[PDB]
């Protein structure tokens, strides 16, 4: 057995992440969820270093 | 040191014979005998 | 209990200004908590142990 | 070169071949085979022979392991109902290492609560697999069909001991059953001089009924499209002239094959079944021989329809043997096959470290090769004649395993 | 007497060949019995799609009668001397043989001679001997050992004629006609792609004159290499209870040394089955983790050589929620061995491999086929000796960059069958097959 | 010999006794402890348990026991010596074995 | 049978350097992997940058 | 069965917050996680609040 599907933080990883069963099927609409996670850490970065100087 | 003649599972179903010429061997003809052992898998015999 | 009062001792010691008796309080007091914590605590452990035959 | 032996005064056989081959077999043969149990220590020999490997006092579980994998060694625990054969092979420079784990095995086994209870499931394990063979079912069944106490002991502990056979009971046996008096240690590519040192200095350890043939049948139902079946009548005692006689009638009969997919054109039994019934079949003279007693018959596997029509075939071929329907070349040709098959067995440094232990417990010494041929040969059409009726007129045993709708009864037969 | 010393004097092979060129191979020993046998370089290998199977429904008929033993004659004669006669059949390898009584000799080389030559291969036996192989096909599509290795073969060398199951597919099988089998065994039934081998109490001189007598009318096709392909075979079968997977990498075949060192690092990681004694104690790291956490019910390393090429890898038999693990150790353990195999136990694996090939080679019979085989291969017997010397030139630097050369970053070939829904995907094989560090 | 005294008297100061504890109660479970208790006979395995049991529940209570009913120095047998010795001596060699 | 059972015909997806069935896959193994770990270095050069 | 157990956000509380075991015996001492969090909460708070005038 593997410290990834061992270790509490990278199981969580692990699962939702890296094994993940997914429909080999899908297609570049279901990419929008990742880049809705990419434009939430975009803006949270962006958005902080903004608000060092506003 | 060297491995068996078969390898042994528990669970798994059984192969099939359909003829005579593989189902003949098998009759057997002397009491059983049992190893076990450290490197070579467990074996029954006529 | 003793590490506990030294901590006392030096937030009292940290609030005065650098002069004597506040500088050499100070500096025993800052001795004391590493000794406590690196060489007493562990040795005292160690002596517990050969108290119960262990 | 050529085998030599000791019996020790405290009864204690060594025996030794050095023959000078890069590797060196050993095997510790002990009368403590599965006939040794009673009714209330039943696969107490099983586990035992699971149980090596397990702490010894002069060295760990995790020792006997690695120290023997170390030298690319083997250990192996072989049981008969009569006798549990202890053996170690290696290269010739490590005999000495695999001897001391050898030893501490056998002579002081720690038998430890936890790794004996840990050791339980194996019992289930190693029982399934065996039982996976529908010959264990049978044999193990015919056993305790034809007897009341020894030899109708399994060599597989029964389904309702597993995860009771106790520290103590492991103990008990070994301690009963493992003695100088019970023990032979053979050996190949290892001197003679310096086996019975060991036999004296680490196997002098102080000692510590008749098995009554009953005549029963024992039927497994289970629904298979094939039927296994065996039918034995009493034999005769190993070591006993009239047990050779046997022995030439089964390679008469017929006792397993020669050629590869062939069609068996000598064997009396195959042709006298095939002569009636065509579908997929086989059938074979069994004989097993012991101390006290033996067994001798025939063992079909037949279609679940046709398991009455090949049993009764192969039950009348016997009896016309018995009736005196027997040629010299019939007998020159069986006492040929067994000649060969004795030889054969012992053409292996395995099978002849076997015989040469084997020989040592159920008799005094070694008898050579020559001699055994000889014999054979000693066996007259007349003596083959007496086995065939013997078996004829003697009390039955049987047993089956299979969907048994058309299999017979004994006294249906 | 040391191990070093009885090396050295281990009876040695002799070594003869024929005018038409079958050699004729012996070692002597004064024993009571005998093992002797033709080995072929004739199998699956060298049958093309159309006849494909043919070597093997031969391998059916080879005891079935001659010209000169008609029908069971054959069969009677070699019973009633207490003979036995069989045979097999490799990709690459027919051989047949007989284990005899040492006086009996003669007639066994004479009698083998008569089968090889004399096949009757008559017209009803032929029809008899189809629906056999047919039931054997069917018996043989139950064992999920053999199917997984077929298929690991028919994808690993995919598009040749190692690809190809040595018993042929049922439709050759139900075609083949005798014009096909007669065609096929003047073609590749040769004396200088034979071996007449033999072991026992024998004088090797009586063999050689027996050959001249009985196999001088031997009359007197070159293998392709086989391209290895990175792929994967999965037939999902849910119903079947337990998972069985085999994956390789291309081995380098016969000849190659690499192999001795190859075999040191396959005994290293060895192989196990849920009936050893063993268990967390066990010395090889795959199967005490195995062992313990219950992950297979049974594993073996293998490394199969053919002429030019191989496969080297692992087979296991798995509980169906183990796969992906099976997988993560037994790689785990490749790359352990390329990037970091310690000295001891390089050392081990040198002594399991030296206790397994002088201990294999016991009685008649195995020395027989080394013989036989070891002069189609290596075209010699390399004595125990020298297989010694190879292998104590084996450390640990040698194994790792042997195991590197084949294992590390290789793509390899996976055949999976039964309940494989775990069976790691490819693409995770692959990467497996790396490490990010070394 | 000589340090016997202080020995009885820092076994009261530490005052394990007080909640019906033996010494090998007071054990901190690591991996060989956990084999040790894994290995230990039912009855000394039950007694273990419930000593705990009662001096877990007299820790809750803030309370302690009678002074009769408190551990004798004399008395506190070393019950879990034997199994752990024999553990730890057991893991050495393996780590020995893998050097 | 089971033995019926070939691999198809992988020829259309195959690189030119494994089409040739006579001929073994490790000369070109060396050069194949190369290909393909360049690419992904050059990405990670570029993403770095 | 409840649902507790089964839904995938009170799983999580059900675990964690109300059939967590915890040792029958734990002291005041163990009181100060939970403090912890009442303090992080209350400074986030009153801390918001704040932010909404500086
Ligand atoms: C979903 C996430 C967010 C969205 C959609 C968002 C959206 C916006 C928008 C539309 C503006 C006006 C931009 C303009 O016209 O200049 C803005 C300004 C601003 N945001 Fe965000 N924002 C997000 C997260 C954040 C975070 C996390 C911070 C600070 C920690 C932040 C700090 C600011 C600041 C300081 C400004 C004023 C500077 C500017 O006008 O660019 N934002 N935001
Ligand atoms: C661990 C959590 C926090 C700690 C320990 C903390 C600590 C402090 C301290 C010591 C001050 C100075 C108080 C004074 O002397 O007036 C302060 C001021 C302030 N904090 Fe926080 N704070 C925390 C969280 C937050 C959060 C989450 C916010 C806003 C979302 C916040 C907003 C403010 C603001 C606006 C001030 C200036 C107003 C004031 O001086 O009271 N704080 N904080
Ligand atoms: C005659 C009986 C004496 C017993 C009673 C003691 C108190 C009487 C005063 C005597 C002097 C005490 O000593 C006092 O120690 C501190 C701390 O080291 C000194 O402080 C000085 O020394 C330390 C030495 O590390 C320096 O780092 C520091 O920069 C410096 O300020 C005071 O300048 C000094 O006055
Ligand atoms: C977690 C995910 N699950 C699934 C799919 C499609 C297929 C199946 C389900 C995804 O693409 C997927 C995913 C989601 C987000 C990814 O990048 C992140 C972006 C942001 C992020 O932070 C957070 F928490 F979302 F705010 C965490 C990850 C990467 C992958
Ligand atoms: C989650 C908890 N676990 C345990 C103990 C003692 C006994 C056993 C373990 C607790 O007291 C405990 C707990 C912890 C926090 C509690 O209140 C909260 C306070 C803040 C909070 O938010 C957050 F996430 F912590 F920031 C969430 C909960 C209430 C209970
Ligand atoms: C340390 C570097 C971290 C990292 O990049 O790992 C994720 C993978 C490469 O690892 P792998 O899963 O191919 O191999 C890991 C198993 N050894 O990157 C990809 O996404 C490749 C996809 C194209």
């Amino acid at each position: 057995t593997n410290i990834r599907k061992s270790h509490p933080l990278m199981k969580i990883v692990n699962n939702a992440f890296i094994d993940l069963p997914a429909p080999s099927n899908i297609s570049s609409w279901w990419n929008f969820g990742s880049l809705l996670g990419i434009c939430l850490i975009l803006q949270i970065l962006t958005g902080l270093f903004l608000a060092m100087h506003y | 040191a060297v491995p068996a003649t078969s390898e042994s599972p528990v669970l798994d179903l059984k192969r099939s014979v359909l003829c005579r010429e593989s189902l003949r061997g098998q009759a057997a003809g002397r009491p059983l005998v049992a190893s076990v052992s450290l490197n070579v898998p467990a074996s029954v015999r006529y | 209990w003793a590490l506990v009062a030294d901590l006392l001792t030096l937030t009292w010691i940290g609030g005065q200004p650098v002069e004597h008796p506040y500088i050499t309080i100070g500096q025993l007091a800052s001795v004391l908590y590493f000794l406590l914590i690196l060489v007493l605590m562990p040795t005292a452990g160690t002596i517990e142990n050969k108290l119960l035959k262990w | 070169q050529d085998l030599e032996f000791t019996r020790l005064p405290n009864g204690l056989v060594i025996a030794s071949l050095e023959n000078y081959a890069p590797a060196s077999r050993i095997g510790l043969f002990i009368k403590a085979g599965s006939r040794y149990e009673n009714s209330n220590n039943l696969g107490t020999s099983h586990l035992l022979r699971l149980a090596s490997s397990l702490t010894t006092k002069g060295a760990s579980s995790f020792k006997i392991t690695r120290g023997i994998e170390a030298v690319g060694g083997k250990l192996s625990v072989t049981s008969t109902r009569e006798n549990m054969a202890y053996t170690v092979e290696c290269l010739r420079d490590d005999v000495d290492i695999l001897m001391e784990f050898l030893l501490n095995v056998t002579t002081a086994p720690e038998f430890r609560r936890w790794e004996v209870a840990a050791l339980q499931p194996q019992l289930r394990i190693d029982k399934a697999v065996a039982l996976q063979n529908p010959q264990a079912h049978v044999i193990e069944n015919l056993h305790a069909a034809a007897y009341r106490n020894a030899l109708a002991n399994s060599l597989y502990c029964p389904d309702y001991r597993i995860g009771k056979v106790t520290p103590v009971e492991l103990h008990d046996y070994v301690q009963n059953h493992f003695t100088s008096a019970r023990m032979a240690l053979i050996g190949l590519g290892v001197s003679h001089p310096v086996l019975k040192q060991v036999a004296e200095q680490f196997l002098n350890i102080r000692g510590g009924a008749k098995a009554k043939y009953h005549g029963g049948e024992i039927r497994e139902q289970n629904g298979d499209s094939l039927v296994h079946a065996a039918l034995v009548a009493e034999s005769a005692a190993i070591g006993s002239a009239e047990a050779n006689a046997f022995s030439v009638l089964q390679h008469v009969l017929g006792a397993g094959p020669h050629v590869k997919r062939g069609s068996n054109a000598t064997s009396s039994l195959y042709q006298a079944v095939a002569k009636g019934v065509h579908q997929p079949f086989d059938v074979s003279a069994f004989n097993a021989s012991y101390s006290d007693s033996g067994l001798f018959g025939f063992y079909t596997i037949s279609q679940a329809a046709s398991a009455g029509d090949v049993i009764k075939a192969a039950y009348n071929q016997v009896k016309t043997i018995a009736q005196g329907n027997l040629s010299n070349p019939d007998v020159q040709a069986a006492k040929n096959k067994l000649k060969a098959g004795y030889l054969m067995s012992v053409e292996s440094s395995e099978g002849f470290l076997d015989e040469v232990g084997s020989q040592a417990l159920a008799a005094g010494s070694y008898t050579p090769p020559s001699t055994v041929l000889q014999q054979i040969d000693a066996v007259a059409d007349a003596d083959v004649i007496n086995a065939a009726k013997k078996f004829v007129s003697g009390r039955k045993s049987m047993a089956a395993s299979g969907n048994l709708g058309h299999t017979p009864f004994i006294d249906e037969l | 007497a040391t191990y070093a010393q009885a090396l050295q004097s281990v009876p040695e092979t002799q070594v003869s060949q024929l005018d038409n060129g079958l050699r004729v191979a012996s070692e002597q020993s004064s024993q009571p019995t005998c093992t002797v046998g033709v080995w072929i370089d004739a199998g699956s290998r060298y049958e093309s799609e159309k006849n494909n199977g043919a070597g093997y429904f031969v391998e059916h008929l080879a005891f079935k009668g001659t010209k000169n033993r008609p029908g069971n004659a054959l069969e009677k004669e070699v019973e009633s001397m207490g003979a036995h006669l069989n045979a097999y059949s490799t990709r690459e390898h027919t051989a047949y043989y007989i284990k005899a009584l040492s006086k009996d000799l003669p007639k066994a080389v004479e009698l083998l001679a008569d089968i090889v030559q004399n096949c009757s291969l008559e017209d009803s036996q032929i029809e008899k001997e189809r629906d056999v192989i047919l039931q054997e096909l069917q018996e043989n599509d139950t064992s999920m050992r053999d199917v997984v290795f077929n298929y690991l073969h028919a994808t690993a060398f995919q598009g040749t004629p190692l690809a190809q199951s040595v018993e042929g597919p049922s439709e050759n099988v139900r075609k083949l006609s005798r014009a096909d089998l007669t065609e096929y065994l003047s073609r590749h039934y040769k004396a200088p792609r034979m071996v007449l081998a033999a072991a026992g109490g024998l004088e090797h001189r009586q063999l050689l004159d027996l050959a001249q007598k009985h196999f001088s009318g031997l009359s007197g096709p070159t293998l392709s290499p086989c391209r290895f392909t990175g792929s994967q075979i999965c037939h999902r079968e849910d119903g079947l209870p337990l998972a069985h997977v085999a994956i390789a990498v291309e081995g380098p075949g016969w000849a190659h040394p690499d192999n001795v060192a190859l075999q040191v690092a396959n005994a290293i990681i060895g192989h196990y089955d849920c009936t050893y004694g063993g268990g967390a104690h066990l010395s090889s790291p795959l199967a005490s983790i195995a062992a313990t956490n219950k992950l297979c019910q049974s594993f073996q390393t293998f490394n199969i050589c053919y002429a030019d090429t191989g496969l080297l890898g692992a087979h296991f038999v798995c509980d169906h929620m183990s796969i992906d693990d099976m997988m993560f150790v037994l790689q785990g353990q490749w790359m352990r061995l390329c990037t970091s195999a310690t000295e001891s136990e390089v050392l081990r694996g040198k002594n399991l491999l030296r206790n397994a090939l002088v201990s294999h080679l016991d009685g008649t019979t195995p020395v027989c086929e080394d013989i036989g085989r070891s002069l189609l291969t290596y075209g010699r017997r390399i004595p125990l000796a020298e297989w010694e010397s190879r292998i104590a030139e084996v450390d640990a630097r040698v194994v790792r960059e042997v195991c590197s050369k084949y294992f590390y970053d290789q793509c390899p070939a996976v055949a999976g069958f039964g309940p494989i829904e775990q069976l790691p995907d490819y693409n995770r094989i692959r990467s497996g097959m790396f490490w990010l560090r070394f | 010999r000589w340090l016997e005294g202080i020995r009885k008297w820092y076994y009261n100061a530490a005052g394990f006794n007080k909640l019906g504890l033996m010494r090998d109660d007071t054990i901190h479970e690591n991996d060989d402890v956990k084999e040790a208790i894994r290995r230990l006979p039912e009855n000394l395995y039950n007694d273990r348990v419930f000593r705990i049991k009662r001096a877990l529940d007299l820790s809750m209570r803030q309370q302690i026991l009678p002074k009769e009913q408190w551990t004798k120095y004399e008395e506190d047998k070393s019950y879990l010596e034997p199994y752990l010795k024999e553990v730890i001596r057991e893991r050495k060699e393996r780590e020995e074995w893998a050097k | 049978s089971h033995t019926d059972i070939k691999v198809p015909d992988f020829s259309d997806y195959r690189r030119p350097e494994v089409l040739d069935s006579t001929k073994s896959s490790k000369e070109s193994s060396e050069a194949r992997k190369g290909f393909s770990y360049l690419v992904t270095a050059t990405t990670t050069v570029g993403v770095a940058y």
